[PDB]
């Protein structure tokens, strides 16, 4: 596992195709990380692609939203670490990719999970909060129509 | 005098245009002298000069195209023969090619011969800025003149410009070779000359191993890129084989000017092939038959066991770009960038041909294993997918598209059993497993020239995986275009969109439900693939906001070729996705009010009306819901182009939303209220597409409204139609102010909305007048005038002369106007005013239980006056005219002059008009006319209704000469009878000896399958008139087509053509086919050979139709006891002779 954190990293830091699959095997792998130094490796790379590469790339946009929460997780979720993990779960909740919709909830559970959270962050939990009252109305009488796995 | 000279030749321009008199004896004179005059402006060297007063002669002529045409080209071809100054004679060369199509053919054999000595002496002038306008209008004045020389004066031209391929300038080269291929598109004989330029080039390279003067090999090769799209006696198949072995060595003979002239040509033989060349190189033998850095043995194109493209990849890889040894690039130092270029291009033109060379070892005999350790395929072309620039990876982008495009059509989608052949023969290991993964890549490359390449690859490639074995792969490719939508090069997005309208969105459809992991894909998605509304939605309606207008116009035309393939779920019809796809390709394999609305029932497809109402839902919704000006200005460009390919009037049950609620007026609310404002109308590239589409919503309303306005009877209807008849008439009123310097019901001064339309219209006729360009389609005032007098005309069929009669006075003074600037669509506004001033389903329904009973349906059957002055007008401009658009809706107006009795006092005096129709049936027959098959049967229309006040007798004399002694039949003869039949047969003594003459003459014609539509008119009045005589005359074209079904003389080449076969035998009297002896020596017979599918398909269409008769006129006792007599041996057609046949 530490000869996999230098392969993926000089290859985002490759073709577009090649950009989607890169993020998604080194999220698989995170059961098997067994080192506080080797979380703090993970973090890094998935935060200088977002600023660099484009934003409308819905592919790429739902691996790294379960990619980039699960490491603030076992990292302290502090604040110069809430700023940033805490923005990026507002704005794919409101993305019209169904799959899209569905890796992003996924990263709630692990902030949400085990830290005890910082207390203006958690005032963003009502930013979670709302989401979930308006797709259970809609989804009471029917479910056959509109998913299962969502 | 510099400014002095300036002020002096721009007095001269108005004073002639201001006069308002012309063919006067005082004016004729005057336009003479100072006509030269006008050059001496441009000859002076000053820009400030130069520039001025150029723009200043095109202000003459257009203003005179109609009244002095004679007068000014006759000042203009003297200039020519002064042969003058370099800068004089160059741009009066631009003004007599464009006035080339308005000659009359009358004067225009005088015109021909004295251009020959004018036009030798300037291809022999070596300044190359007069050498390159020449190669401009020899395009244009031969095509026009073309017709009128002899086989004499052609062959003498032709020498003088193979003398300009023997200069050293590279702008004086390709001058002279666009020269001399543009005449042998008109010379006389258009197949002729092709075959005559091919013998004079190949003795400048007579056998190839001597010294050719390498200026002049190039001058060879640039006359033959521009020939090989033409040839598409004749040119021998033979002929054409000798040009393809010279050029494999002229790949080879070193320069950097001479290689990229042999790649360039060879680029284009492949792409557009003649095919006497195409089908000697597929063959496996080849040209063994037609007889009778590089270092290995690769065979020559002489070789048997192998075809010639199996050797033509071989040959231009080992020495351009490929090295026999390993898999490795080639420098660029060695071979350019350039020249690597355009070798990438001709190897995937020939796997498109012949898909077999791509899996050929290098080598045939083997290359030296002690030096190299293994021995390698043509497989390394694939490896230049990484190499530095565009168009080398963008040129094997290019390179994978068509090699999966000819596989999957050569074997039949067999992916599985063709691979087994190939590699047990050449033991290469490569799949289309190995390719579609480097075309995946090329898609996402970062160059914006690199990405235009890749995506013209998935237009030849998508189409064919995803009805293949192979569409796990195809269906992916459908999703990475999707994701190129917004890239910032306009000529990326719009070859996009090209690979999204070739699309079958209903075989894609199809796809998604098998999927399970492709749903989820990548980072493993929950939810549904949906393609369809994300194609729809988020490119092509969105596609339709950009920026550009080149981008605006390509996405209209995808909605028109998306619509029939969109399967939305669920329908009345189609229920699966499985039963979707079985109903296109059964329809493939079994089977005068205006041009606006419709008054029949409209037999209609349930399920073809339920795909274009969902274009029409979301298309009205970025008209309204739109923030932008782009947004709403691309998007009324898309519904006018789906109202001429997908009328209102037909689908009004698509179009219909809301208004009159159930022969609907669909939507038609909202677009007057953009037209009302006063910002939308001031642009003229999208007010005119709205003007169009406002006149096809309320023109479907017509079958239901009509038992102010009284004709419309609908009250919810007539502010709609009294808006556009008072929009259309104050548009016709600034066109008429515009046309006439003139300064500013219909009254458009007090309005301040309607003085911002005056400036607009104002700005795109100052650049016409002063720019002299006359074959333009966009001209945005051409094309703006051409779009409100077409939907003035619709309306005025809704009006009534109670509505038009306080505005008879008004519509007539503009029209007069505007006559002279489109004159073809201001009597199709004249046409229609007299009109009304004179009163008037589940996969076992759709593949077999449906069409088979359409089968035995048919077989039951079987068993069975202010227009004084403008009237005057148009007659002198059929005189004078060239364009055959505007010779023909001048004979349908004096066809409604006669029938609503308008007294033949428009010649008052003489017989004027009625004389010129008879001199052009002179240049019909001898053939020096351009464009009479779209007159021919509009001529013949006018002359036998006046006959009824130019006699029957002498109308059917003109008739024979066209036949006999002019043109082939299926545009000038049998359009010629059309009028004439259906104006004998339908509507004493005089008139039985005519019909015997008529009928005599279509048997010399019944060849032709439109000549069998004319003769079931025929049949079907001697059942009315006389039985006796029906019976007669079904005998005597019952012995000469079945002598022709046999010998197969009978042109029943089309679909079209078996349909008119099938009707006549049914109307045939049964008493000629109740012998069953004529129709059994017409079926069984063998045809003489059966190797050409010209010769293949004719015989198989003469034993359908006469086998409609076996089943139908005579049951099955009366067919067996004739052939008992008859010995028709069953080894007729046996598999002894049916080989001895297709290669003999």
């Amino acid at each position: 596992s530490q000869f996999l954190l230098e392969l993926y990293s000089r290859w985002i830091l490759t073709p577009a195709i090649l950009i989607s699959e890169v993020v998604r095997s080194l999220l698989v792998v995170s059961d098997l990380f067994t080192e506080r130094n080797q979380f703090e490796l993970m973090y890094v790379t998935l935060t200088e692609l977002r600023r660099v590469h484009p934003s409308e790339d819905e592919i790429l946009a739902q691996y790294l939203v379960p990619a980039t929460c699960k490491a603030a997780a076992v990292l302290g979720m502090d604040k110069a670490v809430a700023e940033p993990v805490s923005r990026l779960l507002e704005s794919t909740l409101r993305s019209s990719h169904l799959p899209s919709r569905v890796g992003a909830l996924h990263g709630v559970l692990y902030v949400l999970e085990c830290d005890l959270l910082d207390d203006t962050a958690k005032q963003l939990i009502p930013v979670i909060s709302d989401y979930l009252l308006s797709n259970l109305k809609g989804i009471a009488h029917c479910v056959n129509i509109h998913s299962q796995q969502h | 005098t510099k400014k002095d000279r300036v002020n002096h030749c721009l007095t001269i321009c108005e004073n002639i245009v201001a006069q308002s008199v012309r063919n006067s004896p005082e004016f004729q004179k005057l336009l003479g002298i100072a006509m030269e005059l006008f050059l001496l402006c441009s000859d002076d060297a000053e820009s400030d000069v130069r520039m001025v007063a150029d723009e200043c002669l095109n202000k003459v002529i257009k203003a005179l195209m109609d009244s002095n045409l004679p007068r000014l080209q006759l000042e203009l071809y003297k200039e020519i023969k002064k042969n003058g100054a370099p800068r004089s004679l160059r741009a009066a060369l631009w003004r007599f090619a464009e006035l080339a199509h308005l000659v009359r053919p009358q004067k225009c054999r005088p015109y021909l011969v004295n251009l020959l000595p004018c036009l030798t002496r300037t291809s022999k002038r070596p300044e190359e800025s007069v050498q390159e306008t020449l190669a401009a209008a020899v395009p244009k004045i031969m095509a026009s003149f073309g017709n009128f020389a002899n086989d004499n004066e052609i062959k003498v031209l032709l020498k003088a410009f193979i003398a300009n391929l023997k200069s050293s300038s590279p702008t004086i080269r390709r001058t002279a070779a666009g020269s001399a291929v543009s005449i042998c598109q008109h010379s006389r004989r258009t197949q002729y000359f092709y075959s005559w330029l091919l013998n004079v080039l190949l003795g400048l390279l007579v056998p190839v191993e001597d010294e050719h003067s390498t200026l002049l090999i190039l001058g060879v090769l640039l006359t033959l890129r521009y020939l090989v799209p033409l040839l598409q006696v004749s040119p021998s198949a033979e002929q054409l084989v000798q040009v393809y072995e010279l050029t494999l060595h002229h790949t080879q003979h070193q320069d950097h000017n001479v290689v990229t002239g042999a790649l360039e040509l060879l680029q284009q033989l492949f792409r557009t092939p003649p095919p006497e060349l195409l089908q000697t190189l597929t063959a496996v033998g080849g040209i063994g038959q037609l007889t009778a850095r590089i270092k290995g043995d690769i065979g020559q194109s002489t070789d048997d066991d192998s075809a010639p493209l199996v050797h033509c990849v071989r040959l231009l890889s080992a020495s351009f770009l490929l090295t026999g040894g390993k898999n490795v690039l080639v420098p660029d130092r060695d071979v350019r960038v350039s020249v690597k270029a355009l070798a990438l291009s001709c190897v995937g033109a020939a796997v498109a041909l012949h898909p077999e060379s791509f899996f050929s070892k290098l080598y045939k005999v083997p290359l030296d294993t002690t030096e190299y350790p293994e021995e390698q395929y043509v497989s390394d072309i694939l490896n230049y997918i990484d190499h530095g620039d565009p168009q080398v990876r963008g040129a094997t982008a290019i390179l994978c598209g068509t090699l999966i495009c000819s596989i999957l059509s050569r074997s039949r989608f067999h992916v599985g059993d063709w691979m087994g052949t190939i590699r047990t023969l050449t033991g290469n290991t490569f799949s289309l497993a190995d390719c579609i993964p480097l075309l995946r890549k090329t898609l996402k490359d970062e160059s914006s020239v690199t990405c235009k390449l890749a995506c013209t690859a998935v237009r030849n490639c998508v189409m064919s995986l995803c009805s293949s074995s192979y569409s796990e792969l195809g269906l992916q490719l459908i999703i990475d275009v999707l994701t190129l939508r917004n890239s910032s090069y306009w000529l990326v997005r719009t070859e996009l969109l090209e690979t999204l309208a070739e699309i079958d969105f209903r075989l894609v459809s199809f796809l998604e439900a098998k999927a399970e992991n492709l749903h989820r894909g990548a980072h493993h998605y929950t939810g549904l693939l949906k393609l369809q509304e994300r194609v729809l939605n988020n490119v092509v309606i969105h596609l339709l906001g950009d920026e550009d207008p080149r981008v605006r116009h390509v996405a209209a035309a995808s909605l028109i070729r998306l619509v029939p393939k969109l399967f939305y779920k669920c329908d009345q019809g189609q229920a699966d996705p499985v039963v979707a796809v079985a109903r296109d390709q059964s329809s493939v394999y079994l089977k005068r009010i205006y041009r606006g609305y419709n008054l029949l029932p409209s037999i209609t497809d349930v399920t073809m009306e339920n795909n274009l109402s969902r274009v029409i839902a979301a298309v009205s919704h970025e008209l309204i819901t739109s923030t932008t000006r782009a947004l709403t200005f691309g998007c009324c460009e898309a519904l006018c182009l789906l109202s001429t390919a997908f009328p209102v009037c037909i689908w009004s049950l698509g179009w219909h939303c809301g208004v009159p609620p159930l022969c609907t007026v669909g939507m038609a609310t909202m677009i007057l209220t953009l037209l009302s404002s006063a910002w939308f109308p001031l642009d003229l590239s999208a007010h005119q597409d709205a003007l169009i589409l406002a006149g096809n919503l309320l023109a479907a309303s017509a079958p239901k409204s009509l038992r102010v306005w009284p004709a419309l009877g609908d009250r919810a209807l007539v502010p709609m139609v009294e808006q556009l008849f008072s929009h259309l008439l104050k548009v016709i009123n600034i066109c008429a102010h515009v046309l006439d310097d003139v300064a500013p019901l219909g009254s458009f001064y007090h309005l301040p909305s309607y003085l911002r339309l005056h400036d607009v219209l104002k700005a795109t006729h100052a650049n016409y007048k002063v720019t002299l360009d006359l074959q333009n389609s966009t001209e945005k005032f051409g094309g703006f005038l051409r779009s409100a007098l077409d939907v003035l005309s619709q309306i005025l069929e809704l009006a009534t002369l109670q509505d038009i009669g306080k505005c008879v006075e008004e519509i007539l003074g503009y029209l007069k106007s505007c006559f002279s600037r489109e004159p073809m669509m201001a009597t199709v506004c004249v046409q229609q005013l007299l009109k009304t001033l004179f009163g008037t389903p589940g996969l076992y329904h759709y593949c077999f239980m449906a069409p088979y009973t359409h089968f035995t349906q048919a077989l039951a059957d079987a068993s069975l006056r202010l227009f004084e002055p403008l009237v005057i007008k148009a007659l002198k401009q059929y005189t004078t005219t060239t364009c055959v658009q505007l010779q023909k809706q001048v004979l349908d107006l004096l066809a409604q002059l006669v029938q609503l009795r308008v007294n033949y006092c428009l010649l008052d005096s003489d017989q004027v008009f009625i004389g010129f129709v008879l001199k052009q049936f002179e240049y019909i027959e001898v053939g020096q006319f351009r464009e009479s098959e779209a007159i021919i049967p509009n001529i013949f229309f006018f002359l036998v209704l006046l006959s009824y006040e130019i006699g029957i007798p002498k109308i059917i004399q003109l008739c024979d000469g066209i036949m006999a002694s002019g043109r082939k039949a299926v545009t000038h003869a049998i359009p010629a009878l059309q009028p004439i039949v259906h104006d004998l047969f339908v509507l004493g003594k005089e008139l039985e000896t005519q019909k015997e003459v008529v009928v005599s003459m279509l048997l010399r014609l019944i060849q032709y399958h439109q000549v069998l539509e004319m003769f079931i008119l025929v049949l079907q009045q001697c059942h009315k008139e006389n039985e006796d005589k029906w019976k007669r005359l079904s005998r005597q074209i019952a012995d000469i087509i079945l002598p022709m079904l046999a010998k197969q003389q009978m042109h029943i080449d089309s679909h079209e053509a078996l349909g008119v076969l099938n009707t006549l035998f049914e109307i045939l009297a049964p008493s000629s086919l109740r012998p069953v002896d004529m129709l059994l020596r017409s079926m069984f017979v063998t045809p003489n050979t059966m190797a050409s599918v010209s010769t293949v398909q004719l015989w198989i269409s003469g034993i359908l139709a006469i086998l409609r008769v076996l089943i139908s006129q005579s049951t099955e006792d009366i067919v067996l006891s004739r052939i008992q007599e008859l010995s028709f041996s069953p080894y007729l057609i046996s598999c002894t002779v049916i080989n001895r046949l297709r290669d003999g």
